[PDB]
Order: C-alpha cells, then structure tokens, then sequence
C-alpha cells in the first residue's frame, strides 16, 4: 500500500510544502525530478535538512564533509548548481560545521525547485493523472 | 508526427530559457492574462536578490552609502527570507526605493561587471511603482524579463504547421554540463546561444574567469562531437540591446586586444564577436548559421525563428 486519494494529490498544488509533507507526494516529486536529470537538488535539500537537526559535534562535522563532498566540491557526482560566493562561503565554515552551515545553499534550492521543477511537477501527466 | 529534435545550448544565462518562453508565446501555450499571475512572486524574489546582491558590493567595493540611514534600510533588507516573500510590503518598498536612490547605491550599479547581477535589475527597480502596486499584473514582457535558473534537461515540444519542433532547455553552468550526455542522440541541429554583453564580466561558478573565454570553449567542443556532424548548428548572439549599452562605455578592445576596429560601435564590436566565433570551426565543408537577437523582443524573435524554421526544413527536409 501507500496510494493517496485524488483529493489529497490536489492539495500538493496549494504549495510546495503540502507535497513535500506527503511520504508518496514526495516519492512523485523525486521520480519527476530523475526524468529531467536534476535529483540531486532534492537529495541535497533533504540531506541539509537532516544536518540541521544534528546534535553532537562529532557527526556536526563528520556529515558536514559528507555533504560538502557529494555536493558542493567542484566536479562532485551530484554537484548543485550554485555560486562560487556561496560555495566557498561553506568550504572555510566546514572545519567547526554547526547548524546553520549550508542553511544559505539550502534555500537556495529549495527556491530552485520551487520555482522551476516544482511547477512542472504539477503540469505532468503523472500528477494529472494522479487527480482524478 | 513528424518530429525534429532541437538543442539550446550555451553557457549559463545566455538566454536559453528566454527563448523557450518566447515559442510558448509565438507557436505555443500562450500566458494567459492568468498564467501572468503565477510569476509575480518571482518578480519580487528577484528584486530582492538583485538589492541584496548590490548590498554585498557596498561591502565588497568598500563604497559607502551617501546616506547614513540607509544603511539599516539595507539591513532590513539583508534579512529577508527571500522565499517567504509573497507580498510587498510598504517598509520594504519603502528600504528598496531608499536603497536604489541612494547614489552610493547607484554607483555600485554601474559597477555591476564586477559582480553577479541579474541583467534586469533596472527594468524592474526603475518601474518598482508599477510592480509595488497591491492590483499588479506583471506584462508580458515582465515575464521574458525574469530570471529563474535552469537546472537538468526540460523538453519543450512545439507543433508548428508541417513538423513537432522538440526543443531542449538545459543548464549552462559548468555543474550541469555534465548531464547534457543525457540529451546528445537524435540531433537535428544545435542552438547554441552566447550572451552579446557578456564580454567584460567574469564566472559566477569560478573568480577571475572571461564569460566570453569561456563560450568560445564551449563552442568549440561542442562543434568537434563527432556525433554533431550532422546536425546543422546555429549560432545566436544574444542580448543585443546590451550590447549597445555596454560598448558605449567597456571597450573590447582591453578584453580581446585582437580587436583592431573602432571603438563605441555596437555592429563593428558584434561583427568581429562573430568572426571569433565562427573561426573556432575546424570543418570547412559544416557552414555555421547565425543570428543576432534580444530575446526579450517577441517581434524580433519572430523574423529569426520564422527564418531559422526555413534553414532548418530546407536542411533536414529536402
Ligand atoms: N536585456 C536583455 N535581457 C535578456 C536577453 N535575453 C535574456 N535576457 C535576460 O537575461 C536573463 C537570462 O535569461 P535565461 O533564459 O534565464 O538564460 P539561461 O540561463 O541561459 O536560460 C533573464 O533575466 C532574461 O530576462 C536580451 O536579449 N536582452
Ligand atoms: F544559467 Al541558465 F538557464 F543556463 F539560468
Ligand atoms: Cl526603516
Ligand atoms: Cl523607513
Ligand atoms: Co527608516
Ligand atoms: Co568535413
């Protein structure tokens, strides 16, 4: 199981966070993303949003060079498409990472997403055919 | 369905997308005055980013603001949620029309080679009144004016009259160039767009890197795939109307010093950016086609694409 109804898929338009509150809307928004080849902004969002609620500095700075490696380094597997500002803004930040280390990066894409897959997202067929 | 598939290629912010929209408007969805709607909180996203970005350069040039209290206006905008933003609020209109008045403000604008700044800061600061407006529709042309980056690989199929047009919108930075594998086979013909005005800035993606270097790159590799060779391959010179901006003031001459001709000529500067361009071709029998445009002009467009629709049917038709 895990299906959502049509009325509950519709509400995934109201904003951004109603289909990322969803366990399946989010599974959708993923697979879409795959289709056009940037996953990676969704992976990164999810990946920040797991280092802001870490608590002992061993993993604040063990998960801080996870993710400035995946990421962020130049040619990294799933380089995010961001500036040079921000990018070493982050690098200098990562020997004493706290929480709010790639909280700039992270709304960044979130707003990259937002604005340009998310919209998207909701005039596929997939979607479309998941209102009804 | 006889279908033709199309790739825009071009570093970042050439003016890709734009052109997308500008099918959606000339063979396409059309925006509706509704659709227009949906854009206005990106209007304002970009605003704001474009003020916060000048802020940085105050700091960044060490130019100090001609009045005082407009450094805590600029505060109040440092500190925006720039995505929570859905209203425009009288303080902030209030922060912003302060901060782009201020002359230490506009001295850092027109030092704006020296940073990332979208290029349609002023269209948008100067009619600030009209998109402040609680009522505002943005036009049209308010729309072709913003600025949202791409990120992967989009597909925008048109139908024009004989044929299904597939066009292909990807990312222009160096992150995403890897991924533009993904959209290589099948190729009628390349677009490959280059922003005219981009002569005298530097990389938003590295410090200390010629924009225009950089496309010249590009185009070369590009042009050398072997399975490119037979697909036609456009060339467009893109953001023309900056051009005549721009040389009137940045002369090429101290960015590309080959350049013998006169300066303040926006055509003899263009026509030589050309010459560059097409002379990176190594195949003498592959005939380039080019183009200048502004993307943000649909009328212009029309007169191109109706043109280019000509080149590329008599090409990969008959
Ligand atoms: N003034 C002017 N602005 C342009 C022109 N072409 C694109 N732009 C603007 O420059 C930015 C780049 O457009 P975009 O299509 O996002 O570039 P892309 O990243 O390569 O797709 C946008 O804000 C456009 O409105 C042009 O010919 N003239
Ligand atoms: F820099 Al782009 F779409 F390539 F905004
Ligand atoms: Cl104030
Ligand atoms: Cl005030
Ligand atoms: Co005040
Ligand atoms: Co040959």
């Amino acid at each position: 199981f895990g299906s959502p109804s049509p009325e509950e898929a519709q509400l995934w338009s109201e904003a951004f966070d109603e289909l990322l509150a969803s366990k399946y809307g989010l599974a959708a928004f993923r697979a879409f993303l795959k289709s056009e080849f940037c996953e990676e902004n969704i992976e990164f969002w999810l990946a920040c949003e797991d280092f802001k609620k870490t608590k002992s500095p061993q993993k604040l700075s063990s998960k801080a060079r996870k993710i400035y490696t995946d990421f962020i380094e130049k040619e990294a597997p799933k380089e995010i498409n961001i500036d040079f500002q921000t990018k070493t803004l982050i690098a200098q930040n990562i020997q004493e990472a706290t929480s709010g280390c790639f909280t700039t990066a992270q709304k960044r894409v979130y707003s990259l997403m937002e604005n340009n897959s998310y919209p998207r997202f909701l005039e596929s067929e997939f979607y479309q055919d998941l209102c009804k | 369905r006889r279908e033709l598939k199309l790739l825009l290629l071009g570093t970042g912010e050439s003016g890709k997308s734009t052109f997308i929209k500008q099918m959606r408007i000339i063979h396409g969805s059309g925006y509706s005055d509704e659709d227009k709607r949906g854009f206005t909180k990106l209007v304002y996203q970009n605003i704001f980013t474009a003020m916060q970005a000048m802020i940085r350069a105050m700091d960044t040039l060490k130019i100090p603001y001609k009045y005082e209290h407009n450094k805590a206006h600029a505060q109040l905008v440092r500190e925006v949620d720039v995505e929570k933003v859905s209203a425009f609020d009288v303080p902030d209109y209030a922060a912003i029309k302060s901060l782009w008045n201020d002359p230490g403000i506009q001295e850092c604008y027109d030092r704006r080679r020296e940073y990332q700044l979208s290029d349609s800061t002023k269209y948008y600061l100067n009619d600030l009144d009209r998109v402040a407006d609680p009522s505002y529709l943005p036009t049209q042309q308010d729309v072709l004016r913003v600025c949202v980056p791409t990120t992967g690989i989009i597909e925008y199929p048109f139908d024009l009259q004989s044929v299904i047009f597939r066009m292909v919108d990807v990312g222009g930075q160096r992150s995403e160039r890897r991924k533009w594998i993904h959209c290589f086979e099948n190729v009628t013909s390349i677009m490959f767009l280059v922003a005219l005005s981009e002569y005298d800035q530097v990389l938003v993606e590295s410090d200390n890197e010629n924009r225009m270097e950089e496309s010249k790159a590009l185009f070369r590799t590009i042009i050398t795939y072997p399975w490119f060779q037979n697909s036609s391959v456009i060339l467009f010179l893109n953001k023309k109307d900056l051009l005549e901006e721009k040389i009137m003031y940045s002369h090429l001459v101290d960015y590309f010093p080959e350049y013998d001709g006169p300066q303040r000529d926006a055509q003899a500067a263009r026509e030589f950016i050309l010459k560059m361009f097409v002379d990176l071709n190594p195949d003498s029998d592959k005939i380039i086609y080019s183009h200048f445009t502004c993307a943000t002009d649909t009328e212009n467009i029309r007169f191109v694409f109706a043109a280019v629709k000509d080149t590329i049917l008599q090409l990969n038709l008959k």
